């Protein structure tokens, strides 16, 4: 018919032509097409969902059926892509089959499909039903697995993986991360993880790191990994940061002799996850009191207004042991190497005298005598191992490990389930201070809305961060009302008002 | 006998400004500066003059001098300094 | 009654409808007088009131400087403040709601501005959001304490704004320029808005502290933010191979 008016009619009726070929031939039957539609879209026939779509754009109002059908076949698919997950390796198979099925669908629309721009609207908002497929009223896995497996992908490993597939890998990776609407959580874990990564040394290249702080800059913001990047600038310059100690203690007046290799790692303290949250007053010993008194000269000298907190959870070092023999040289925590100073004080020792040497807190002490005696590194002289109230023991002679540079600690991956609710409860408190700020903001703005347009617009706000629920919003007002800042209308309680 | 090697230790820096306070010396402005602090009889307790920058962040003259000597930049915040007053 | 009402800010609650009964009095007696129905109520009761109010919690203002730091003075005022409310609801006229806690605030936090604006320093610097929230609202209703906060937040965020726009990286300096001065404003805005009200005394000390880094000059050197701002529109307009779609420039 297009050719036939092409070759027949005027040029000005090609369109009304086609138009009422059109609207009277797959427009009046348009019922049809749409009962179809569901079926040629699920068993996935490409010549015929390539027709059929042409078809249906033809028609004015044909169109947005195939969208909806289109979309529930992407959602029925990521869905059981990714609800057969096991716990063997999900971090890297989640991410994986959700990258397997973007693509595929990809290369779907845009192939046989026309790569319609509302087709691909559809495919982003099912897959973001997908990997946001919460376990109902219980938890949300994307954030915390998509972090788990950045830090699976750039830990240091002995598998092997290259330094451009692994830059290849998170270019992919960033297309799923850009569909999770929880980022925050997926950034409080990313930091956590990047402070473990960086302080613990477990980072294959600084390049990669930076990289990867780039490239969620680009997917969300500055705003978004700016305390990443400042992690990762203090990271680099620590390197400075030593070396300018280093030339501080050469040119002094009389020789130092801080007798360790003190390599400091200060950090900023705004930027870090990082907390005096172990609240326990630790002894420094008196080697390391040394260096601790000569860097607070350096750090109150070379730079100025910088109280200098320091961390004796994220500190190790390595300490020998020449009294049995020199066997080897141990790297421990500074909360096992005071006990360990307390040993050298006497070989008899009990509880009370770790405990008026370290003036450390029980339940952090406890820990170390279990961390030191699951090794084997020392053996109770009491009946029973465990904790007791007398709490005599002295060194292990029987310790006989064939390494020369044996560790004790492992406590590089820890991710215990109380911090984890720890860090929940800091994005929560997070979303709560966000969610205030935009109630604030628009009452400030407006002073006059309704309760529903008022979550619509929170929503649409905060789309780009998080899904906040309707009891947190109602807590803002709360809150606020305590602050006396906010108030309800005194006409109706649908309203609100300013104080 | 137990000898420490490496003690490769981690530690938070935040801001500790008090109000009126010489970051250099972490003592009040209008008092004296911490090098003329010593030989006090020596010094003449008029020397030691507050200078502000145009960051609007004040020292003592002889603190942010020696800092002068060895940086340019001001320490509370890492910009280049400028004296506007004395 | 001024025994009882001083034993009710004592802890104990004594009978609410009696002493409002008698209250009520003063001023129920003077319903039948066309001019001043108030006034014998405002001599009888609500003077002594004032005054009994002003000598007891200006005790209780000094009783609180003793055995709390400034942190926890403004829980404890705060407390004061909403009882003094519920307290004069329940007892006094509506007339005196007002007289009774203007005089309580002129003798907690208005007698103590010194002391309030001395820790007024650290409470903006350190970013104590509970803290900066109870500073804000105890020196609003004060007429004189706002312009000093407004000056320690200008100070704050002038420190802020410029240690953030503090020795950028040459490669990406018209980039980095632009969002650390959007990460101090965006921060900024937001804990004016939590914390201080959203108050355009607080904003017009930002809108006052960003201008000063935004135009910060280095020596014998002339500003570079309209050459940075200038590059920052270049970069993102260009033809981006890699990234920027057109949903982010706009
Ligand atoms: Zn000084
Ligand atoms: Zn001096
Ligand atoms: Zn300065």
């Amino acid at each position: 018919e297009e050719i036939r008016c092409r070759k027949y009619l005027h040029p000005s009726s090609y369109t009304k032509v086609i138009h009422e070929c059109q609207q009277r031939m797959v427009a009046d039957h348009l019922q049809f097409l749409h009962a179809e539609c569901h079926n040629i879209i699920r068993q996935e026939k490409k010549n015929d969902m390539a027709n059929m779509y042409v078809l249906l754009r033809a028609v004015s109002t044909g169109l947005p059926h195939m969208i909806q059908e289109l979309q529930n076949h992407i959602h029925d698919e990521g869905l059981r892509a990714t609800s057969n997950l096991t716990q063997e390796n999900m971090p890297t198979l989640f991410v994986e089959s959700v990258l397997e099925v973007h693509g595929k669908f990809v290369q779907l629309i845009n192939t046989v499909l026309n790569g319609d721009q509302h087709f691909m609207s559809a495919l982003d908002k099912a897959l973001t039903s997908v990997v946001n497929y919460r376990e109902p009223k219980s938890v949300c896995k994307a954030p915390e697995l998509l972090a788990k497996y950045c830090d699976n992908l750039l830990k240091k490993s002995a598998k092997g993986m290259t330094e451009n597939e692994v830059e290849d890998r998170l270019t992919s990776f960033i297309t799923v991360f850009k569909y999770i609407d929880d980022k925050d959580v997926f950034q409080k874990f990313y930091a956590r993880m990047l402070a473990k990564r960086l302080i613990h040394g477990l980072s294959m290249s600084m390049d990669s790191e930076e990289a990867m702080i780039n490239k969620l800059k680009q997917a969300c913001g500055y705003e978004f990994t700016s305390k990443l990047h400042r992690m990762y600038t203090d990271m680099s310059v620590s390197a400075d940061l030593n070396n300018k100690f280093n030339n501080f203690i050469k040119n002094q007046d009389t020789v130092i002799d801080l007798g360790i290799s003190f390599q400091i790692y200060v950090l900023q303290a705004g930027a870090w996850p990082l907390t005096q949250a172990p609240s326990s007053t630790f002894a420094i010993p008196q080697e390391l009191e040394k260096s601790v008194q000569m860097f607070e000269l350096f750090y109150s000298q070379h730079f100025s207004g910088r109280k200098l907190t320091w961390l004796h959870y994220l500190c190790t070092g390595e300490v020998k042991m020449n009294y049995l023999g020199k066997p080897y040289v141990a790297m421990v925590t500074t909360y096992q190497m005071a006990v360990l100073l307390a040993f050298n004080n006497s070989e008899t020792v009990s509880y009370k005298e770790l405990q008026d040497s370290t003036q450390m807190n029980e339940k952090e002490l406890t820990k170390t005598i279990k961390s030191l005696l699951d090794v084997k590194m020392i053996n109770h002289d009491s009946e029973k191992e465990d904790i007791d109230a007398e709490s005599s023991f002295s060194l292990n002679m029987n310790f006989s490990s064939k390494r020369t540079k044996f560790k004790i600690t492992t406590s590089m991956q820890k991710d215990t389930p109380q911090e984890m609710e720890q860090t929940r409860s800091a994005v929560d408190e997070d979303r709560k201070m966000y969610l205030q700020a935009a109630i604030v903001r628009i009452m400030k703005a407006r002073k006059v809305l309704r309760h529903n347009a008022l979550i619509q617009e929170v929503i649409s706000q905060s789309r780009a961060r998080f899904n906040p629920s309707i009891s947190m919003i109602k807590k803002c007002i709360e809150v606020l009302i305590d602050k006396q800042y906010i108030e309800r209308s005194q006409a109706s309680a649908d309203e609100y008002s300013y104080v | 006998r137990f000898e420490v090697k490496k003690w490769n230790a981690v530690a938070l820096w935040a801001w500790d400004i008090v109000v009126d306070n010489c970051a250099i010396c972490r003592n009040h402005i209008m008092d004296l500066c911490i090098e003329c602090q010593a030989n006090q009889a020596s010094a003449t307790s008029e020397e030691c003059t507050v200078a502000w920058g145009v960051c609007n962040h004040a020292f003592h003259f002889h603190c942010i001098s020696r800092w002068l000597k060895t940086r340019q930049v001001c320490p509370l915040d890492n910009r280049e300094w400028e004296f506007q007053k004395y | 009654l001024l025994r009882e009402i001083k034993n009710d800010r004592g802890g104990e609650d004594p009978n609410q409808k009696v002493i409002h009964g008698v209250i009520n009095s003063f001023v129920h007696v003077e319903q039948y007088k066309k001019k001043f129905p108030l006034k014998f109520y405002q001599e009888i009761f609500e003077s002594p009131f004032l005054t009994e109010t002003g000598e007891y919690y200006k005790q209780e203002a000094s009783n609180l400087l003793q055995e709390s730091n400034c942190s926890q003075y403004m829980e404890k005022v705060l407390g004061r403040l909403k009882d003094e409310e519920i307290r004069c609801r329940k007892y006094l006229h509506p007339s005196s709601y007002t007289k009774v806690i203007h005089e309580c605030q002129q003798r907690m936090v208005a007698d103590h501005l010194q002391f309030l604006h001395a820790e007024c320093h650290n409470i903006i610097r350190q970013e104590k959001k509970n803290d900066m929230a109870n500073m804000y609202v105890l020196l609003r209703a004060v007429s004189t304490g706002l312009p000093h906060m407004i000056q320690e937040l200008q100070n704050h965020i002038h420190d802020e704004g410029l240690r953030a726009t503090s020795n950028l990286t040459q490669e990406n300096m018209p980039t980095l320029f632009v969002e650390s001065v959007l990460e101090v404003h965006g921060k900024f805005v937001q804990l004016i808005n939590t914390v201080l009200n959203g108050d355009q005394h607080f904003m017009s000390a930002l809108d006052k502290a960003l201008t000063s880094v935004v135009n910060y000059r280095e020596p014998k050197s002339v500003c570079k933010a309209p050459e940075l701002l200038a590059k920052y529109c270049d970069n993102l307009l260009k033809k981006s191979a890699k990234g920027m779609t057109e949903n982010e420039v706009e």
